[PDB]
């Protein structure tokens, strides 16, 4: 009865993968083996941020590629000068169990949310002094993992409930959930354009969708564990998974299959941000092994370690011009690189 | 002096901002945060009514305040999260004392795999858990006056003979204290077999009716920043 | 459950059914891509003389 | 992707020897400590056998401590379960779980209702 | 958001008079305060300021050291206290606000600060063009001013503002660091220059529109000003 | 009247052992860690008090090797000598300090009495070398003085009341440790039992000895046992910087944590 189903399902599998396996006949290495290795990256703390009591789950750029915010399970919204190092803004929580930031393309608003389920919008360039709260956005029965913004009125949530919602700012109601993934979503990237947005969980799948219906375009499935982290592409063709069996993989849209694998042997630990710099020549990836790994995204390789961190990478982050890297730590403390 | 008089009020604004960072420290380090598991069948939300009288629909997480002599105690029962909890049990690394709640009369194996699970997390060691062997009563009338048997279940039970008991309570039956031993003893097992020095579990026997177990929170927790004290002060 | 199975197996009707372009493709195009704005990028041709990071 | 595929299962008499199998594919296997964990009628999930990730620490429920018995041929990626003496009220569907990560001791919600990492499972049965 | 002062009127030569001023309609304690003088058949004259967290109080050149620029952060009031009166200083006093941080806006809302009377240096300079220039509605103006030390700090940025008034209320905002539109001004105003003299360009110049166009320079603390272009129909 | 007995191979010994010995712990120490609070503020304090007094044992070395050979040197024999002995009377009261803060940790937990690592611990800092340089600074002048008095208002306070409170705090911190016992009480105890018997092996041989004949016997007579046990106290003082490196933080793991 159900079987039938089950095995026509089984069967639509193996018809995807003969047709991902049918699209390729060379790796990305071989395309890509004449290029010029990048050398040793070496990178070097410019700036320290400190004044975070607890560890910091979440950072996010500004456009200005100068200011930054950056949330802690102190319960704080910490908003930095980063040239700098002003505070800008200092942002108490009423949910001290933060798990992600985001910060408005314009400007204007970040939101933190977390483990309390509900999408917290801030108002920072408000006529008053202090930074209010513009609404929670509570729609979401587990934890909310990652949270972007399209404009000042449409923000992408990820939760812990295995679903990512779309919202309308003004209205506070989802315009569009997203249903897909079976494992809660960790990890959220909107796609340079912002139609698209990929999406990572604890499935160790990650999809493609499509922020006009709310329909999954692609389901991307190479990894073992569970997947902590992605990021497009500078492009917007392409994203890189950063997940718990210890690798980094880069999938593309248009193939639809993993490219490369960013793994070496001494790495046990799990991933736990990514992202690429300017060109997507350089994959930068945070560990639970304390340490950011900087990636040859096209030679799949490291150039580069980011070790100054005391305890675990919890966030990384590049600037909107690439200038700077900021990478978050569970010992509370940011640091600028170039 | 190489930065103009926005740059000077923009650094004024900083160390305002420090001052209250600095006052907040002051506040977040006086506190201490219990991180509560437990079941379904465990009394976790009687505990939490417990502390409750010693001290919004789809929510995240819960957060109950209480203090026992001065000290303020800021527990996290875990709210509408889903089954699933490899993810957000990670945010409660630097916590004080996970207080886990078992249903001693008994589902308890699958306790104690619960328990071992916590204990072997990496991000959840160096946090010393505080057992409460909860629904004690439960479990004597389960076993004094009972045909369900612990030995099965636990097939290492008949052969188990209980050690030197301290001082139990006088209205406890020998049967009582060897059962009663015998699950406190079985998690106790997990909790010496990984957790060297930087882990301790501190076990207790807790009823629906115990008036407290807020004390035995202060006593265990008072015992957990003494070790902390110790490597922290180079003085172990 | 059996709604559950309607619903995937409709999704992998989908990921079936949809173009792939091949990958020498989506390969020369994100090296083309990393060829493009290489000299633009200052994090792996580090910056010459106008980064706002330094001192 | 990532796929746990049981085998055996059947109708065994009371007292019968049913050896259940796992077939494992899309991850490493030796990195990982599975599980085997079962559902029997109108309960939840409970877990049953816990081999590591070498073969070297072994767990089991109390209920089928001496009669099951556990392995893993990680070159031949499979999980194992020989049931023996199989009591008459074990009937349950057996699935093969695995470790959410790799190199770690603990296996937190592997009886999840909702766990990924798990399998289709097969079915005991007895008393015919 | 409305701030309000107190007092203010005839007053002798040398006789103690307490300018008080209230601020009950926004984040008091974020702001950093100045006050700014108007000399009634003139232009308008910077004068005391306390910054957020009252840490640094800087003063004028004419009044330093006579009239104690307070705070009360509680009470939301600035205090002040005054006793000299030297003849001349008697003028219309204005309460500025200003949040000093990246990508902030200073001098943005200011008072009205009445006009009590009395009853008988190596700072910049901010000179204007001529102070009419009637235009009528339609036209672009293109009014600039001068600044003899070069506002241009090796931030990258040009610290000049941009100020209307009106037959009447009090001044406001156009343009702050020389490009940047203030709140609520239409995008009809509008600002480019080079390092020391320079000039707004306003398009569509309407009944509410035409005033005195005031400037300011931010470099150091005489935060001087200029005698104003007042813009006839 | 009774220092011709050169056992220079001692100082050499405790010059090598206590220089490798702190430059590592500065270097450690200087890691900018959130570290653990204001405690490793006084570890500095004595870290480099502790430099800083080996620094300057090698050329009392040389003197007490060759008799004239630092009167050679310059005037700076005096500010030498009496400056740089108050290194001695600051290292004991920042261990004593050190001591306190230990005891407030573990005997006294629940009340955050040690905290402030900017600012409310060096304020400590500045006012223990000041206070103790102004202190020294009423009588700057090896080649004797009369100092009669000095040495007995010193040990009044600058030696025995560390030694009352030092101490106090560590017995009352042995009462907590005695009633897990085995990996972290005995650890514990073991480690401060040591540091109590050394401190009371050092520096209470130097001073009684010190003090007995800054009223006896060169204003009187002596015998080879006295002055000899007299090199005893200079060297055991000398020993001490060897031995505080490992004795405070070899077993503890904050400091372990670090390098
Ligand atoms: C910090 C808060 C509280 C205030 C601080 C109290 C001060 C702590 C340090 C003490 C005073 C400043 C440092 C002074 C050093 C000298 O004073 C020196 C001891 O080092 N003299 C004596 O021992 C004199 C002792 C007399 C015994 C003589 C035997 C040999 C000792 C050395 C002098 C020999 C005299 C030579 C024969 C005449
Ligand atoms: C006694 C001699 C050796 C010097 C005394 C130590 C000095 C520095 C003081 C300063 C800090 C003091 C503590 C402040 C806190 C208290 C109050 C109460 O809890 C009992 C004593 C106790 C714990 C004090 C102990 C005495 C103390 C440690
Ligand atoms: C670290 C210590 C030495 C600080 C300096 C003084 C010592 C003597 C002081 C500091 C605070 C004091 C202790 C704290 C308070 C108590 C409780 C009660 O029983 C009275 C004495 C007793 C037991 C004190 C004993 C003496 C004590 C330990």
């Amino acid at each position: 009865e159900l079987d039938q189903l089950r095995q026509e399902a089984e069967q639509l599998k193996n018809q995807i993968r003969d047709a991902r396996k049918a699209c390729a006949d060379a790796t990305l290495s071989q395309i890509t083996n004449n290029i010029d290795p990048v050398g040793r990256i070496q990178m070097r703390t410019r700036r320290t941020l400190r004044g975070h009591l607890a560890k910091i789950y979440a950072m996010h750029w500004g456009t200005d590629s100068r200011l930054l915010v950056s949330a802690s399970q102190d319960g704080k919204l910490i908003i930095w000068d980063s040239y700098t190092t002003n505070k800008v803004h200092a942002i108490p929580l009423r949910s001290s169990w933060v798990m992600t930031c985001a910060y408005a393309p314009s400007g204007n608003y970040v939101a933190c949310g977390g483990l309390d389920n509900i999408c917290s919008i801030y108002n920072l360039k408000t006529r008053e002094g202090n930074v209010r709260v513009s609404r929670e956005l509570a729609g979401h029965t587990g934890y909310l993992s990652c949270c972007r913004f399209l404009d000042d009125n449409q923000i992408v949530t990820s939760s812990g409930d295995t679903t990512c919602a779309l919202w309308d700012i003004e209205t506070g109601q989802q315009t569009t959930t997203f249903t897909g993934h079976t494992g809660d979503v960790m990890s959220l990237s909107l796609a340079p354009d912002t139609r698209l947005f990929v999406s990572g969980a604890c499935d160790a799948s990650a999809k493609l969708w499509d922020v006009r219906e709310g329909m999954c375009r692609q389901t991307f499935t190479g990894h073992e564990s569970d997947i902590n982290a992605i990021c497009f592409f500078p492009n917007g063709n392409a994203f890189a998974t950063g997940s718990d069996d210890a690798t980094c993989r880069l999938f593309d849209l248009r193939a639809d299959q993993e490219l490369m694998t960013y793994s070496h042997d001494n790495i046990i630990c799990g991933i736990t941000s990514v992202s690429f710099s300017k060109s997507g020549r350089l994959l930068l990836a945070g560990y639970d092994d304390f340490n950011c790994n900087v990636w040859d995204a096209l030679k799949a390789d490291r150039a580069g370690v980011l070790a100054g961190h005391d305890n675990r990478v919890s966030c990384l982050g590049v600037t909107d011009d690439g200038m700077a890297v900021a990478t978050g730590s569970w010992d509370s403390f940011l640091k600028i690189w170039n | 002096c190489t930065l103009s008089a926005e740059d000077k009020a923009a650094v004024e604004r900083s160390k305002m901002i420090e001052k209250q960072l600095q006052k907040d420290k002051q506040v977040y380090r006086r506190t201490l945060r219990l991180l509560l598991l437990g079941a379904d069948n465990s009394g976790k939300s009687t505990i939490v009514k417990q502390m409750r009288i010693y001290h919004v629909k789809t929510s995240g997480i819960f957060e109950t305040k209480f203090q026992v002599d001065k000290v303020n105690f800021h527990m996290f029962d875990v709210g509408a999260q889903r089954d699933e909890r490899r993810k957000w049990i990670q945010c409660f690394n630097d916590v004080t004392a996970i207080i886990f709640v078992v249903d001693s009369s008994d589902r308890l194996q699958e306790a104690l795999n619960d328990f071992k699970s916590i204990w072997n997390n990496r991000w959840l060691r160096t946090i010393s858990v505080i057992l409460f062997l909860n629904k004690q009563d439960l479990l004597a009338e389960k076993v004094l006056a009972g045909k369900s048997k612990i030995e099965d279940y636990f097939p290492e039970f008949a052969r188990y003979t209980t050690p030197e008991d301290a001082t139990p309570e006088p209205g406890e039956d020998p049967r009582v204290t060897r059962a009663k031993y015998f699950i406190r003893k079985e998690f106790v097992d997990i909790s010496t077999a990984s957790g060297d020095g930087r882990h301790i579990c501190y076990p207790h026997f807790t009823c629906s009716v115990d008036t407290e177990n807020a004390r035995r929170i202060f006593n265990d927790c008072k015992d957990i920043i003494l070790q902390m004290n110790l490597r922290e002060y180079n003085l172990v | 459950s059996i709604a559950q199975a309607r619903k995937l197996v409709e999704q992998l009707k989908m990921e079936a059914n949809i173009d792939r372009i091949k990958v020498s493709k989506a390969a020369a195009d994100l090296m083309a891509y990393c060829e493009a704005h290489a000299k633009e990028d200052p994090l792996l041709t580090p910056v010459a003389s106008e980064n706002p990071f330094r001192e | 992707q990532v796929q746990l595929q049981e085998s055996g299962g059947g109708l065994v008499q009371p007292g019968g020897s049913l050896r259940l199998s796992c077939a494992a594919s899309g991850f490493t296997f030796s990195n990982y400590k599975m599980n085997w964990v079962r559902q029997a009628p109108g309960k939840g999930l409970e877990w049953v056998s816990d081999i590591s990730q070498s073969g070297a620490s072994i767990s089991y429920t109390g209920s089928v401590k001496g009669r099951f018995t556990i392995s893993r041929d990680n070159a031949k990626n499979t999980l194992y379960l020989q049931m023996n003496s199989l009591k008459p009220e074990d009937t349950a569907v057996y699935y093969c779980a695995r470790c959410p990560a790799p190199f770690t001791r603990d296996c937190f919600d592997v009886t999840s209702t909702t766990y990924a990492y798990r399998g289709q499972g097969t079915q005991v049965t007895v008393s015919s | 958001v409305q701030l309000v002062e107190s007092g203010g009127g005839l007053v002798q030569p040398g006789g103690s008079r307490k300018l008080s001023c209230s601020a009950s309609g926004f984040a008091f304690s974020s702001f950093g305060m100045h006050w700014v003088r108007q000399a009634p058949e003139k232009g308008l004259e910077w004068v005391a300021y306390i910054s957020s967290g009252s840490g640094t109080i800087y003063y004028a050149d004419t009044v330093k050291g006579r009239f104690t620029i307070s705070r009360d952060d509680p009470k939301n009031t600035l205090f002040l206290q005054m006793t000299s009166l030297r003849s001349e200083d008697t003028a219309m006093y204005y309460c500025v606000r200003s949040i000093y941080y990246y990508g902030s806006s200073p001098f943005d809302f200011w008072g009205q600060g009445t006009t009590l009377t009395v009853s008988s240096s190596s700072d910049i300079v901010m000179t204007q063009a001529t102070s009419s220039v009637p235009v009528t509605p339609g036209e672009s103006v293109s009014i600039s001013c001068r600044s003899s030390k070069s506002l241009l700090h090796s931030n990258g940025n040009t610290y000049l503002y941009w100020f209307l008034q009106r037959p009447g209320q009090s001044p406001q905002l156009l343009i702050y660091r020389m490009s940047n539109l203030a709140s609520g001004v239409p995008d009809r105003f509008s600002g480019s220059g080079s390092g020391t003299a320079f000039t707004l360009t306003i398009s569509r110049l309407e009944a509410e529109d035409v005033g005195v166009y005031y400037c300011m320079q931010h470099l150091e603390y005489p935060l001087t000003f200029g005698a104003g272009t007042k813009l006839e129909l | 009247e009774n220092f011709k007995r050169e056992f220079p191979i001692v100082y050499l010994i405790i010059f090598f052992w206590g220089v490798l010995g702190n430059g590592l712990s500065i270097y450690v120490f200087l890691q900018p860690y959130k570290k653990s609070t204001s405690v490793n503020v006084f570890m500095l304090n004595l870290a480099i008090s502790d430099l800083l007094f080996i620094s300057t044992l090698p050329f009392r070395a040389d003197y007490y090797l060759r008799g004239s050979n630092w009167i050679f040197g310059d005037l700076a024999c005096r500010i030498m000598s009496y400056s740089l002995y108050v290194n001695m009377y600051s290292s004991i009261y920042f261990l004593t300090v050190l001591s306190v803060v230990r005891f407030l940790a573990m005997v006294h937990p629940f009340r955050l009495l040690h905290v402030t690592s900017i600012r409310s611990a060096w304020i400590l800092c500045g006012i223990i070398w000041i206070l103790i340089m102004a202190s020294s600074i009423m009588l700057l002048d090896y080649k004797i003085a009369k100092l009669q008095t000095m040495n007995y208002i010193a040990l009044v306070v600058g030696c025995l009341l560390p030694f009352f409170t030092l101490s106090i705090c560590y017995l009352l911190i042995i009462r907590v440790l005695l009633k897990g016992l085995r990996v972290s009480h005995r650890k514990a105890l073991t480690t401060i039992i040591i540091t109590l018997i050394i401190f009371f092996l050092c520096f209470l041989p130097y001073h009684t000895l010190r003090t007995v004949h800054l009223t006896t016997w060169k204003v009187g007579l002596c015998k080879d046992r006295l002055h000899k046990a007299l090199v005893i106290t200079l060297a055991l003082a000398a020993a001490n910087a060897c031995f505080n490196p490992l004795l405070y933080y070899f077993a503890g793991e904050n400091f372990k944590d670090r390098l």
